């Protein structure tokens, strides 16, 4: 994982297509420009989207499918000073370094590249793709492993069905998903989409995406308010909808959350939807004036010892109140009384 | 004095340009088929060798090529390989995935033609000794294997000339279709595997035979190397 010091990494959302303009020859200590350029790609499929004529500078171009090697460690990559090398969305540890610089243009930031250098090309005003499910439209399925085929449809059409062969390893599925998600975030309007895979695998993919975005943020990428939603949270949202939400809105999750955003501030308390949407890691909110949310907390933290609970925590008081309510209501059981103890400060 | 705003606006406009430039991948003209047409027509005109009255469904018959073989003995044919770059030969076809579906007949005709080529080459490999016998009937030739391979590939080239004479009106595309490409890949696997399990008596003709430009162009095109024009 300890990245070699010759690697330069550029990360951007718009790298789903090959960035021909950015590829340039490198010079070794020999101070001679090297024109024999060699490129690597994940699978043979990507070879069909690399023009040999988009590199006027370079004399000769050779393409290969990046197939993982075992005889060479990443600590000491093999050096071939006779040809420049440029990687594209690599999914396994890099093992071959060309003369001088060696750029790696990728849309995914795994662990293998984390400790390398970085130049993130962040993005402005991303669109959030809309996830839904059919249970009335002309579903337009898309070959996830080769999204570049259906670029025009993705630009134009609205509904889309993520589809994966069973051959694809987890990493390639992740890469294709990230490609399509970047395509959406660049789209002019939000696009609807679904996945034809078992739910557990979808959760694994979304965990992978969340950690990828975490690494991107830890390297200084601009935050994106667009993100996936946990399936359990989805079930909670569906229950809330069935309770009161009649239709199926496009961004019904955002609808709930904003419908309670309207009330977060004036009553000074968290809407329970947010609480259930989330041990510890307790969430809060702010106003321009100094005040917390959950207890109306001060900007420091939960106070250690503010006032005694003598009149409440004593078993006598709780028992008396329990007996009073039980006698008044006619119950025999099923009623629990708890002292008001979660009183940080009024 | 300031910053950020320049970078942010440039990035946003470049993003819009990228989403527009996606559509730039459409192509306006093909060249591989043009080279095919040029070479086939040039050779046919130069030597009248287009005795084009045979379909790919069966092996060519030596009765239609005896004098052709006799003439072929004049030239040297050591440059010609034995196997077939089937993938390379048929690569230009896949480029014609028309936008949306102008007419579904195009894709099915492509699939049918690919499978026809598959069966043709399978039959050619299967009856190799039959052709060796038939072309030894008219007389032995030191480069008999070269003659057989050239005759087969030339019949295929004439048939492809006729087939693609009907599609060049359409528009090619830089991104070949996935389905057509996969069919071509698997068929190329089949053809190469079929050809690799044989033995060939290659002959070296060290005599400085006459070099015809059309002949060398046809030889290079047959092995599907398009560095001819």
């Amino acid at each position: 994982m300890e990245c070699p010091f010759q690697i330069q990494v550029c990360i951007s959302d718009r790298f789903f297509a090959f960035p021909h303009n950015l590829v340039e020859p490198q010079s070794d200590v020999g101070n001679k420009l090297i024109e024999n350029l060699i490129v690597y790609v994940p699978t043979d499929d990507d070879r069909l989207y690399i023009d040999k004529k988009q590199f006027p500078k370079f004399n000769s171009v050779l393409v290969y499918r990046h197939e993982h090697d075992v005889n060479i460690d990443s600590r000491s990559p093999k050096k071939t000073a006779s040809a420049t090398i440029v990687y594209w969305n690599p999914l396994v540890p890099i093992t071959e370094i060309g003369a001088g610089e060696t750029r790696v243009f990728s849309v995914l930031l795994t662990n293998n590249l984390f400790y390398c250098n970085t130049m993130i090309v962040h993005h402005e005003n991303p669109k959030c793709p809309i996830e839904f499910t059919y249970p009335k439209s002309n579903l337009r399925p898309i070959a996830c492993e080769i999204p570049l085929s259906h670029f025009k449809e993705l630009v134009e059409s609205n509904d889309f069905l993520l589809c994966f062969n069973l051959e694809t390893s987890t990493m390639v599925k992740i890469l294709s998903l990230k490609r399509i998600f970047c395509i959406f975030q660049y789209r002019k309007q939000p696009a609807r989409y679904v996945i034809n895979l078992p739910h557990e695998e979808i959760d694994n993919l979304y965990n992978k995406l969340n950690w990828e975005r975490t690494r991107r943020l830890m390297k200084g990428d601009v935050p994106s308010n667009c993100a996936t939603v946990n399936r359990s949270s989805l079930k909670y949202i569906k229950q809330a909808q069935s309770l009161l939400g009649i239709p199926d809105y496009s961004q019904t999750v955002v609808d709930f959350v904003k419908m309670f955003q309207k009330i977060i501030f004036p009553y000074q308390l968290v809407p329970n939807v947010i609480i259930k949407l989330n041990l510890f890691c307790k969430n809060d909110s702010i106003a321009i004036s100094s005040s917390g949310i959950v207890p109306i907390n001060m900007p420091d933290f939960s106070p250690p010892n503010t006032f005694d609970y003598s009149d409440y925590a004593n078993r006598t008081n709780i028992n008396f109140v329990t007996q009073r309510v039980l006698t008044d209501g006619g119950f025999s059981s099923g009623i629990t009384v708890t002292p008001v103890k979660y009183n940080y400060y009024l | 004095d300031y910053e950020k705003e320049s970078k942010r606006r440039k990035l946003e406009d470049e993003d819009f340009l990228k989403l527009k430039a996606l559509e730039f991948s459409k192509d306006i003209v093909n060249e591989k088929l043009q080279k095919i047409i040029v070479v086939t027509d040039g050779m046919k005109r130069l030597y009248e060798y287009c005795n084009c009255k045979n379909s790919l469904e069966t092996l060519p018959s030596a009765a239609n090529y005896g004098s052709l073989l006799k003439r072929l003995n004049l030239y040297n044919l050591d440059h010609i390989e034995m196997n077939v770059n089937f993938y390379e030969l048929l690569f230009p076809l896949t480029l014609y995935n028309d936008n949306d579906n102008s007419d579904k007949t195009l894709s099915h005709q492509l699939v049918n033609y690919i499978f026809l080529a598959s069966n043709y080459f399978q039959n050619c490999a299967k009856n190799f000794n039959y052709m060796r016998e038939t072309f030894n009937v008219f007389g032995p030739f030191k480069q008999i294997d070269f003659m057989v391979m050239f005759v087969i590939k030339f019949n295929f080239l004439c048939d492809m000339r006729n087939f693609a004479k009907l599609i060049d009106e359409l528009v090619p595309n830089k991104q070949p279709n996935m389905r057509i490409h996969s069919v071509l890949v698997m068929r190329d696997k089949i053809v190469k595997l079929a050809f690799s399990n044989l033995q060939f008596q290659t002959f070296s003709k060290k005599d400085k035979s006459r070099n015809t430009k059309h002949l060398q162009r046809l030889i290079m095109l047959m092995n599907a190397n398009y560095n001819v024009i």
